[PDB]
Parts: structure tokens; C-alpha cells; sequence
């Protein structure tokens, strides 16, 4: 956390910084994007 | 297996109008207060 | 079916079958992610 890392998802590629969040995703959804198609929050597959 | 029933009643194929049903999630993208 | 091979009978239910079309919808998400209203173009 809190470092410029390169996350490697099964269907998503890109770099970013992982940190804490205040949102709450749905139990079936895994992705989260901004208005102009910008992925800014994903759910961790290991820990909910 | 092949024996048909005797309590079958023929019905005409009528119609029924829906109002706002039939909406699901096309993907697993979480957004808030948008309209895409 | 129930029976209180052709003397069986059903209960009391209903089911309707529709048809889909490749249309365009609008998704209005709230703070929790539940769809509140949709717009058929």
C-alpha cells in the first residue's frame, strides 16, 4: 500500500497507488470506474 | 414419458403490458450519481 | 404437479414470457449501487 505499484488483474492492466477507501462495493461487482471511463477503485479478490 | 395429460386446457396467446421491468447490470462496474 | 399417470394436477401459480431486443438503457446509480430508474431510448 501507499506506493506506486503495477497491479496485474486477470482482466485489467495498469499502474497506480493502492490505499484505504470509504466506499462499499456490491458482493457480485469487482470493478469501479469514474465518469469519463477511469478505473479508480477495485475490490481485492483475497480479502473482502 | 410419452403419455399426455387429460387436464390440459387450450388458451389464446394474449398480451400483458410491462411498465419498467427488465433492467439488469450489463457489467460489474461500480459508479455513483452518474447516468451512462 | 400433484395428486391428492394422467390424473396429476398443478397448484396455483403464473409465469409470463417476454422477448429481448438490443436496445440502449441508462443506468442511474445511487451511493450504494442500486439501480433506481432506467431510461429506454
Amino acid at each position: 500500500k501507499n506506493k506506486c505499484v503495477n497491479f496485474n488483474f486477470n482482466g485489467l492492466t495498469g499502474t497506480g497507488v493502492l490505499t484505504e477507501s470509504n466506499k462499499k462495493f456490491l458482493p457480485f461487482q469487482q470493478f469501479g470506474r469514474d465518469i469519463a471511463d477511469t478505473t479508480d477503485a477495485v475490490r481485492d479478490p483475497q480479502t473482502l | 414419458q410419452c403419455v399426455n395429460l387429460t387436464t390440459r386446457t387450450q388458451l389464446p396467446p394474449a398480451y400483458t403490458n410491462s411498465f419498467t421491468r427488465g433492467v439488469y447490470y450489463p457489467d460489474k462496474v461500480f459508479r455513483s450519481s452518474v447516468l451512462h | 404437479l400433484h395428486r391428492s399417470s394422467s390424473g396429476w394436477t398443478a397448484g396455483a401459480a403464473a409465469y409470463y414470457v417476454g422477448y429481448l431486443q438490443p436496445r440502449t438503457f441508462l443506468l442511474k446509480y445511487n451511493e450504494n449501487g442500486t439501480i433506481t430508474d432506467a431510461v429506454d431510448c
